[PDB]
């Protein structure tokens, strides 16, 4: 889409090179985010808890 | 912790709820700038505060 | 990792054909293969516990510059997952591939002396098991069948029975008895047991299970490849086929 | 013609030459900060009457969920800890770590292992060699504060050279009375009991009056790079930890009686800014073992 | 012969034996965690430029409000804990608080007055003796680091027998000049400038030659098991503020210059491991005792 | 008669007059405040993937948002800090920052500024003077432990009096072998290896026989008052960082090995009391110079 | 017991202790950009037809329109900057140029002042002397590249001390023959043309082989930190300049062939942090006048 450009073309591309194409065009969202991990409890109450 | 994200929105209700109840602790003027994006004024409010 | 998750005898084969002989090589100094030594393992014993260091591992050692030491190296990849440390190899030789190193002509390594016995030995054979065996008897019938020495392979398999009845049937040459071939040459994989996160005494147990424990933690990664599910997505190239095959073969 | 060295700084044993990389830095820096979590939620979980916080913080140590009747001593984690400490110390430690278990223990946690972010002082006094006259006495005692007792028997006064080597940046000399003390080829000033000295300066020359004996007490200053989480204290705990328990009984090395005697040590001798670099990764990972240690003891008397 | 012994080891005076149960060690816990409160607090009510967070927390220390015209002593919780910090040091202490008041003071927080989570390392040298023959002349200065200061005057060299006790883990032992040392029963080896002993594999024996003096430095570690909350930095203020105090002036006991040298003297005695717990409870009192005075002082 | 004295006691060279006023107490306390805002907000962000924490704690310091190109030096504040420590040391140093700056410094945390709030224990052994006959010889090694060597060649006992000065709280005396110690015209109590004094109590005279080298260990404890946020710890490193950096070079003083060295020397002298006040004031600077510069090292 | 120094690092006198602090720092940055902004501009109104460029670089340079009939002298940055470069070479300049008009000039372009975020490499060898023996004749020419000749007209062989300085980083020699160079009571090496060695490992000695001259070629590489805009080029041409102009007349005063001389002798005296601390500044200051003067030839 933002290229013009078609799937064909694109096709055995690699990600770094995917990712230049589209900086260069001038998108900056090229890259996956990671998410945090929250520690949770649960109560024992009668069950031993987890 | 999970724990401590339930204590903080519970908390924040509370607070938010509070300070709406009868006349509002903040004045109209503030609420049309935290509105002008849709939310309502309790919603704009509240992230703020966070 | 990747290697010692190949089970069947393609799935090795044709990894061994991506992998260039840079991922053999370990450019880390490590320490002297044959040394005997006191290791901490704090789960079970106060005392320091002893044990031999040995080139089947999963860290680097130091090995020899010589063409022996190459092929040692290159089998310590595919039976314990890491290399040995030879310095200086000329970028020519570490761009081309596994299988080309064992299977071809256009490299200049002079492989025709190689001694199965003293390699067997220097790669300790009396320790490993029985896929790791296995996987060895690979890279000693691709040596003979590139260097005509297939009569050696045969002496040396008869001299000892339990080799003869595990090892490998097939052809180096002919793509046909690859896919024929019914063996399993897994080390790592998904355990039907149930594997815990406690450590080993051996330091080949113990390393053998950092990588166990890797394996179903990059099984259930996103780079693991689910095809199942994502069979459209994939590259014609790297797509599951029946007729896939080797270079030449 | 007489030659008196201090004990700590005769032949430093080789240090590792492995782990020293990037990621290995990580591990380390991860191991620490994970440790740390380890002894405050153990405070907390006893403030609080439960062992929640406790089992969340081992849980991202180790990467288990303890079990009641099996000893809890941080599993992985530990191991690949305890062994690095080990192949940190000698050449000869057997430096059995695979990498895919660093990569894996110092993805835990988003630190850097920088080495380099700020400094430590390190008050070990290095007496390289103190040259006496013939009919002199020379005896050097101690490492945190060095005390020279020198006695001269000799019919006239004596000049006796110290040599603090080059490492140091500031030296401060004491005396039992006043004495004098110039550089090489300048002039003796007047009897003064301290003395504030830059090693670089060259080699002193002291005057020893015939009769009662003097002694020089000595105390140095040196500042070493090392990571923003360094703590001189918890170091000290953690070398005499990993010596008790057995971690450095390896052939050919030497043992030090602190980690401040370890490190200067090294630093006096050949390619001693290499072997710096990797002493100090094992002052952190000294530091992370005596914090996961006392959160999870194992020995009993 | 001629027999050197440790000053810091010499008839170690029995120590309390009261206020060692589990209700008793559920007060000093909570008494280190309020005193620790009442520390932050002020550094708090400093920053904040109000005293509300320190009117919170001597209200829980002392149950009474601040008042300006009154002295801040701390309420009977001062009182309680520098009663048993006396009768932890003697057994000729009074020993006056009663139970009653124990209890309701560690009923102020929930803390386990667990003594054994964690441990600690004393870096003192226990030199038990040092058997030296005739005409040698044996000297041994210091505690924290233990000077040995030997030379002979006869014709042959000599053998000094050193005893580093059965308690200590590791000896290391440093030498002026290069020197020779063995077990009992064993070859001598070449002379080297340091030692790494286990106090626990018998004497040992170094050989004395005739000439200049042999001064010998030794350095020990020796771990016991102390209570998660121990500090030691804490608890050596708390020692010298306790001393100074005259918590400990009471008759015929023996004074140390520090904790450590006084725990080592305790565990070296006849049975010792009965008075290291005792010991580790007064520790933890004392760390309480020096946060609670520099907060309050008198 | 010969007299010993110890060397960290001598000629104690005048310390500064300058920042001692309310505001300038009230600056000092506020870097200590900031600086260590800074060192924890370092360790928050490094462990974080965020730099926020430190931006926001160096901007307080330094009135400046950091930037990649330049080094972060800590600005003006940085500036003042070690200006007004090599005020302190020397009353030869010039008093560079002016009072304008220090003001507005001061007014950016809201902090007390007393310096006399609390108190610390410092380990220094002050020996006066130790008085010997002339068949004796005496040697005094060290400051944080005093070893005083005493040989006497006579036929007869000799008396040697020690004088430990009007400061120091309590005197801990250990001998290699038991020694007589008493007080002016008293009795000579029998041989022990431990003696506690009060150095107030009077001289105090020890009984040496004749051969046998015998060598006394002491250990002292006084009492000093200086603000809550006073660590010792971090005061020494401050010390020796701040001699290394060349803050203390300036004609015609004298200098000693540590912050404890430095403070009892200067209570001893004549006009001490009033020295001491303003050395507290360079120990909290120095304990925030040493938490600045450990963030940002130059 | 002859001994040979070096000419350069005879007598380093003081510089100036004026124009060193954060906006003076500043003043002298923003005069290097701005002076590179006139060079850059005159070169391009050169090359094409119009004279804007320069006219607009002028008026920031000297705060007012250039004039056909009227001379451009640089206007107030001009004055500014050779009076500031005066008082940084010796502290009897009488440094007028107020701080008032400093401050204002330094507002003209947003510049950091820092001067310690790069490095440059200098390269005059530090020989602080030769000590030669009797019937030995040691001669040291040049400053760049040392030229040390040594004849011994004696039977015995003889050893030279070298004495490099120890503020060198690297040295290397290199002799006509081959010769035997060691350290202090280390053995002596087989003869080699060329050695590597640190000044800081100490005294070197070489051995006299009595047949021949050996001459002895040393060159040696410094690293000292400059500001991220220094240019050695530059700087080196603006020294010559300076000195032509009488910029650095002033009794009592050394000179130097170039600005490495300059910078190496003074890093050698006593004070060797503080003033090479001012000299840096000098060269800045002395790199935007040798580019202004050049755009404006008057």
């Amino acid at each position: 889409f933002l290229t013009n450009t078609t799937y064909d073309i694109v096709n055995n591309d690699t990600i770094d090179v995917l990712k230049m194409k589209l900086r260069n065009q001038g998108w900056p969202f090229v890259e996956r985010y990671n998410a945090v991990e929250i520690d949770m409890s649960v109560e024992p109450l009668r069950s031993p808890g987890q | 912790t999970s724990g401590s994200i339930i204590n903080h929105a519970n908390n924040l209700n509370k607070v938010i709820n509070h300070v709406f109840a009868d006349k509002p602790l903040i004045s109209e003027t503030m609420l049309k700038i935290l509105t002008i994006d849709g939310t309502t004024g309790k919603d704009g409010y509240r992230n703020w505060l966070d | 990792m990747d290697v010692l998750s190949k089970g069947s005898l393609k799935e090795l084969l044709a990894h061994l054909e991506k992998t260039p002989l840079e991922e053999a090589i370990s450019y880390r100094i490590g320490t002297v293969p044959y040394q005997n030594v006191l290791i901490s393992r704090n789960e079970y014993y106060n005392q320091l516990y002893p044990d031999t260091t040995s080139l089947i591992d999963g860290v680097s050692r130091e090995g020899q510059r010589n063409v022996n030491g190459l092929i040692m190296s290159i089998i310590s990849y595919v039976v314990s997952g890491s290399g040995h440390y030879i310095p200086n190899i000329g970028f020519m030789l570490l761009r081309r591939s596994i299988l080309d190193i064992l299977t071809k002509h256009d490299t200049g390594l002079v492989t025709n002396n190689l001694n199965y016995g003293i390699i067997a030995r220097n790669l300790t054979v009396s320790k490993m098991n029985c896929e790791q065996r296995k996987r060895m008897l690979i890279c000693f019938k691709l040596l003979a069948y590139k260097d005509g020495n297939q009569n050696d392979y045969e002496i040396y398999l008869n001299q000892n029975i339990p080799l003869k009845q595990i090892a490998p049937n097939f052809i180096p040459g002919d793509m046909r008895t690859v896919i024929h071939n019914q063996d399993q040459l897994a080390i790592v994989g998904i355990p039907a047991y149930r594997l815990t996160q406690s450590t080993e005494l051996s330091i080949r147990d113990d390393n053998a299970k950092s990588y166990k424990l890797g394996y179903v933690d990059w099984y259930n990664s996103n780079s693991f490849l689910r095809e199942r599910s994502e069979f459209n997505l994939i590259r014609l190239k790297d797509r599951d086929t029946k007729y896939g095959k080797l270079n030449g073969w | 013609a007489n030659r008196a060295t201090s004990a700590f700084l005769d032949n430093p044993h080789p240090v590792g030459v492995n782990y020293v990389d990037e990621g290995s830095r990580q591990f380390v820096a991860v191991a620490e900060l994970l440790a740390s979590k380890l002894i405050d939620s153990s405070r907390e979980s006893d403030e609080s009457n439960s062992d929640v916080p406790f089992v969340q913080a081992y849980s991202k140590f180790a990467d288990d969920n303890p079990r009641h009747l099996r000893v809890k001593t941080g599993g992985k984690m530990a191991n690949a800890l305890t062994n690095v400490i080990r192949s940190y110390y000698s050449i000869n430690a057997p430096a059995i770590v695979p990498q895919v278990e660093i990569d894996r223990l110092a993805s835990k946690a988003t630190v850097s292992g920088d080495m380099y972010n700020s400094y430590a002082i390190f008050n070990s006094v290095p007496i390289v060699e103190v040259l006496s006259p013939a009919r002199t006495t020379v005896s050097i005692v101690g490492s945190d504060r060095a005390d020279v007792t020198m006695l001269n028997t000799g019919a006239g006064a004596a000049n006796i050279t110290f040599n603090f080597g080059q490492i140091a940046e500031t030296v401060i000399l004491k005396g039992s009375v006043p004495f004098q003390l110039a550089r090489l080829n300048q002039p003796m000033p007047a009897a003064r009991f301290t003395y504030k000295l830059r090693p670089l300066d060259g080699p002193f020359i002291v005057v020893l009056p015939v009769g009662n004996p003097l002694v020089i007490s000595a105390t140095a200053a040196t500042r070493i790079q090392v990571p923003l989480a360094f703590n001189k204290a918890l170091v000290e705990s953690g070398f005499q930890t990993a010596m008790n328990d057995g971690l450095f009984d390896i052939q050919n090395v030497n043992y030090y009686s602190s980690f401040d005697e370890f490190i200067i040590s090294q630093y006096h001798a050949q390619d001693g800014i290499n072997r710096v670099s990797t002493c100090v990764i094992l002052g952190l990972a000294l530091q992370a073992y005596d914090q996961m240690r006392r959160a999870l003891p194992v020995r009993r008397v």
